[PDB]
RNA sequence: CCGGGCACUCUAACGGGACUGCCCGCGAAAGCGGGAGGAAGGAGGGGACGACGUCUGGUCAGCAUGGCCCUUACGGCCUGGGCGACACACGUGCUACAAUGCCCACUACAAAGCGAUGCCACCCGGCAACGGGGAGCUAAUCGCAAAAAGGUGGGCCCAGUUCGGAUUGGGGUCUGCAACCCGACCCCAUGAAGCCGGAAUCGCUAGUAAUCGCGGAUCAGCCAUGCCGCGGUGAAUACG
């Protein structure tokens, strides 16, 4: 049931399925199935043309999803990065940004360990 | 995911000093030690020298940085 | 009709002190609610034996604050007499509010 | 008319009030099978009765407080064994070979310092 | 155990069958000390050996264990830098310990998603004479024999 | 306890923020209990004496 | 698990309350 | 180093507190700092008198302070002199008007706090540590005592290398939490450094 | 809940009780094995407690202290920065990698502690953190509190997933003179590695290990997954 900018959830419950949409997840799932009054447990394949239409309508108009959403974040980071901003540098140098200790566990933001001679 | 409830913060000596320059039109170069102050449109166009703990750095303020605090533009440490 | 909680650190300088307020008010008023215990509130301090490092030795210190009740129903002048200012022990503090 | 017994375990207190009857066991104003809602071992608690052909000759009102259902289960088992002997003293004569009368003294060991859990000691290295 | 020979910790009989072996088996299933869910799993397994076998579960259980019990095993013993696999008898105590342990082990290697199924099917194939548990038992006994040569290091 | 740093007693600090415990015997500004105004070390010393009423050797 | 900020148990572990762990 | 302070180790039984007053969460830390301030004065004042113990009881603005001594005369003064000059500085300290009794010590040889305080004395005058201690232990053993034992720290004699002198006689069980052993410390400023004295006096068991 | 009553639970104080005392076997004796009585049996279980001495062990930044050295300064005040830096290496931990599980709902058993400008019932506003209002307690009579695991029901259907929550974007709450460096918290969004870990290596012998949650000290707040302590459920194995 291609909803948000070319989505495709199927064979699984709609809520769980709606998730596969970028800007969507658990929370916003209920909201859409709640307001759009569709049973959350129906298989996307068991949906009604009348419901899919409705769903898409709410979801696509109410929240910034997929591609567009990314564009925003991208530009958001490039922003505090274009400006002197400290967080900018961190995004630049590549080290964490939410004031965490880098002497150790910072692998997720740093990547594989580039071991050097001691 | 920032914070500061209701009532932005800016140190007096810096604030009631910046706007004091607007009255006289415009000034050239300032310098505070309170990097704790929030930036505000009142500053747009000015140049505040923020102390990092060792020096006073010229920090040209712009509309795009109106929310950040001076310190964010005066990096504390020196690395590689 | 007389709430008088006896609190002390020594469980003997109390049990004894309450045994007074009871007798010195038994034959003067009713018979009193006898001495009532009430769970003790033990404080605790756990400090490292020596200074600097050695963080695995400690040693434990408490400070149990015992309790008591008494409670005399039906006070009769001579009762508030045998009491009044006829207290003795030093390791006790009393609260009255009959 | 009635028969009492206490019983306690792993820090749990069970009040046992036996009375002749059809075997209607209650616990805190609740059906036995209600308080111990499917806890497999629950049955245990009454093992002393079933150990003297009772149960179907007795009935019991029970108050249980402190700890957890498992302890309570055994705490009960005791009183019901004590009262059972309190009812008829010649009972223990064969109720003891199963020690239903012993009050399991096994209790949580204090948490010592320098050690994660009384015994569980911190792990080390470079040794 | 340097002082005296440890006590074979006596177990309490099974509530549902009054057997101590069952409890033992139940204990090996239990993990994180959750005897309920442990006891449960086992019993559902017995009920499954019903909807599938006209024989009494306990009957199955007993026979399953009896087959997964190794009667000979290898134990190391240094003698000149090279430690040889000495084959020796397996005492009933361990013979039982090893069996139950192996049952629960093999059972949990199985593909069926539900716990009790895995256990019932393992108990089942156990009495049948097949299945991973009985496998280990056999690979072991094979180890002895394959070392009769070193049997003279009995002790 | 650098003396000049016994300026804790100075009450008025500008902001109650800058107010800190300090041992009322040694000056220790660490592991300084409240119910005693003492540091973990003196608490131990005096306690061993008796100058800390009630404070006995805990055991259980 | 206990690590999940936005789930029942996670709230408990982190000691807090919120939409995922109401006061009642 | 090990061994628990034999006093704090017996505070329960065979040894009572030196401050038997009950305050509370809000007061306690205050009524505590007080005693100190007190003992502080009673220390750097009544030294010459030879202060053994210095109890302190309270009842709200009513404080005891039964200073035990060897030479009560020094505490008193001519007539009733001193035991007033100080009874004065006292309320200047504790704004809670307190007494200032005085009890005497039955033999300054059974008073560990003194014996130790004593051996420390000789050590400052430059006496012979080994003997000083041998004597001390004796003084104590002659004047009763089911056991006694003194101990000095190191640098004995002025030696660049710190040592530790012994001396002990008659049962002095530190493990039998029932015996009852008065224990006393005592420093010893010196030309070249501090030394430390300890006295244990076993007297009566049950 | 009220009357009412102390029996029962409990609260806390004193005391009773276990000594190989009794029974049989062995023994010179001490004692050993078994057995009855008994809540408990041979040190019932756990604490406190650590000999003469060792390491020139640790600590002069707790404190005390000999000598040494500085005295517009090696002393003092302050604002800001730093102790939180990160190509790397190690120790102790936390949370996981899932179905003996995760989620939602309903529903059941704890112990030990803490509470004046503190715990904060109940109420209303908010998805919420939190805010506004406000009762009770000086606390066995009020509050923190919900114990969690568990039990019942329903969902997920073996997938990097309804496993897992890193990381990052955005919005906001509270503490605080002030959260850039550098606080915690809530909500939305993002949703990483991880499929049980090489060589090697740690803990534990019973209500122990393993697992589950609860309190407290410090403390404005908090970087506590740390430490000290509490109780629920509750094993395996020891020939030697
Ligand atoms: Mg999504
Ligand atoms: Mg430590
Ligand atoms: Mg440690
Ligand atoms: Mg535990
Ligand atoms: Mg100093
Ligand atoms: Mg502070
Ligand atoms: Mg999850
Ligand atoms: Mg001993
Ligand atoms: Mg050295
Ligand atoms: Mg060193
Ligand atoms: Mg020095
Ligand atoms: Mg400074
Ligand atoms: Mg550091
Ligand atoms: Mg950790
Ligand atoms: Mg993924
Ligand atoms: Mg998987
Ligand atoms: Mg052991
Ligand atoms: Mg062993
Ligand atoms: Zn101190």
């Amino acid at each position: 049931a291609r909803i948000a900018g070319v989505e495709i959830p199927r064979n699984k419950r709609v809520d769980v399925a709606l998730t596969y949409i970028y800007g969507i997840g658990k929370a916003r799932a209920k909201e859409a199935l709640e307001k759009t009054g569709i049973n959350p447990a129906t298989r996307v394949k068991d949906l009604t043309e009348a419901e899919v239409v409705r769903l898409r309508e709410y979801v696509e108009n109410t929240w910034k999803l997929e591609g567009e959403l990314r564009a925003e974040v991208a530009a958001n980071i490039k922003r505090l990065m274009d400006i002197g901003c400290y967080r900018g540098l961190r995004h630049r140098r590549g080290l964490p940004v939410r004031g965490q200790r880098t002497r150790t566990n910072a692998r997720t933001r740093k990547g594989p360990r580039k071991t050097v001679a001691g | 995911p920032r914070s500061l409830k209701k009532g932005v913060f800016v140190d007096d000596h810096l604030l009631e000093k910046v706007l004091e320059l607007n009255a006289k039109g415009e000034k050239r170069l300032i310098k505070t030690w309170s990097r704790r102050s929030t930036i505000v449109p009142e500053m747009v166009g000015h140049t505040i020298a923020v102390y990092n703990g060792k020096q006073h750095v010229p920090v040209y303020i712009t509309e795009n940085m109106v929310g950040h605090k001076l310190g964010e533009f005066a990096p504390t440490r020196t690395y590689r | 009709k007389i709430r008088i909680k006896l609190r002390g650190f020594d469980h003997k300088t109390l049990d004894a002190s309450a045994q007074k307020i009871v007798e010195a008010a038994r034959r003067s008023g009713a018979q009193v609610s006898g001495p009532i215990p009430l769970p003790t509130r033990v404080r605790r301090f756990t400090v490292i034996r020596g200074p600097f490092k050695h963080k695995d030795s400690r040693e434990h210190f408490e400070l149990r604050t015992h309790n008591r009740l008494v409670d005399i129903i039906n006070p009769n002048r001579k009762t508030i007499e045998q009491l009044m200012t006829l207290d003795l022990p030093t390791g006790v503090e009393i609260e009255i509010k009959t | 008319e009635q028969y009492y017994g206490t019983g306690r375990r792993k820090e749990a207190v069970a009040r046992v009030f036996l009375r002749p009857g059809n075997g209607k066991v209650t616990v805190n104003g609740q059906d036995f099978n209600e308080y111990f809602q499917g806890l497999v071992r629950a049955v245990a608690a009454l093992e002393p009765l079933r150990a003297v052909d009772a149960l179907g000759r007795f009935d019991a009102y029970i108050t249980v407080r402190g700890g957890g259902k498992s302890g309570q289960i055994d705490a009960i088992k005791l009183g019901i064994a004590r009262a059972l002997v309190q009812y008829n003293p010649d009972y223990r004569a064969k109720l003891k070979p199963l020690g239903f009368l012993t009050r399991d003294a096994r209790v949580v060991e204090r948490k010592k310092y320098g050690k994660h859990k009384a015994r569980r000691a911190p792990q080390y290295s470079k040794r | 155990a340097r002082r005296r020979r440890a006590e074979v910790r006596q177990l309490q009989p099974d509530l549902v069958y009054g057997d101590v072996l069952v409890t033992a088996f139940i204990n090996k299933i239990m993990r994180d000390g959750k005897k309920n869910l442990a006891a449960r799993i086992f019993y559902d397994a017995c009920k499954i050996i019903q909807e599938k076998t006209g024989q009494e579960p306990l009957k199955v259980f007993k026979q399953a264990v009896e087959n997964v019990k190794p009667r000979m095993e290898v134990r190391s013993r240094r003698v000149g830098g090279a430690n040889y696999q000495v084959p020796m008898e397996v005492s009933p105590r361990r013979q039982q310990s090893l069996a139950l342990r192996w049952l629960v082990q093999a059972a949990n290697q199985r593909p069926e998603r539900r716990a009790a199924v895995r256990i019932a099917h393992e108990l089942m194939d156990a009495a049948e004479g097949k299945g991973g548990a009985v496998k280990k038992k056999e690979d072991v006994e094979r180890m002895a024999e394959a070392n009769r040569a070193y049997a003279h290091y009995r002790w | 306890a650098r003396k000049a740093l016994i300026e804790k007693a100075k009450r008025t600090p500008k902001f109650k923020v800058r107010a800190y415990t300090r041992c009322v015997r040694c000056g220790r500004a660490r592991s300084v209990y409240r119910f005693f105004g003492l540091c973990r070390i003196c608490l131990r010393e005096l306690a061993h004496k008796g100058q800390l009423p009630g404070v006995r050797k805990a055991s259980w | 698990g206990k690590g999940d900020r936005r789930t029942r148990r996670g709230k408990i572990w982190r000691g807090t309350y919120g939409k995922y762990r109401p006061r009642k | 180093g090990n061994k628990i302070h034999p006093i704090g180790f017996r505070l329960g039984i065979t040894r009572d507190w030196e401050s038997r007053w009950y305050a509370g969460k809000k007061q306690y830390r205050h009524l505590l700092l007080e005693d100190q301030r007190i003992r502080g004065l009673l220390e750097k004042e009544l030294y010459s008198a030879g202060l053994a113990r210095v109890d302190i009881e309270r009842a709200a603005d009513n404080v005891a302070v039964t200073v035990h001594v060897a030479k009560p005369g020094v505490v008193i003064g001519r007539g009733g002199e001193r035991i007033r000059v100080l009874r004065e500085e006292l309320a200047k300290l504790t704004g809670k008007n307190v007494a200032l009794n005085v009890q005497e010590v039955q033999n300054p040889n059974l008073s560990a706090p003194l014996v130790a305080q004593r051996v420390a004395e000789q050590i400052e005058r430059r006496f012979a540590v080994r003997r000083a201690i041998k004597q001390a232990v004796q003084r104590v053993m002659e004047s009763g005592a089911k056991g006694a034992k003194v101990i000095v720290s190191g640098r004995i004699g002025g030696a660049e290398q710190a040592r530790t002198e012994w001396a002990a006689q008659g049962r002095v069980p530190l493990h039998t939490l029932r015996a009852n052993i008065d224990y006393g410390f005592a420093l010893a400023r010196t030309t070249y450094g501090v030394l430390g004295v300890k006295a244990y006096i076993f007297l009566g068991e049950v």
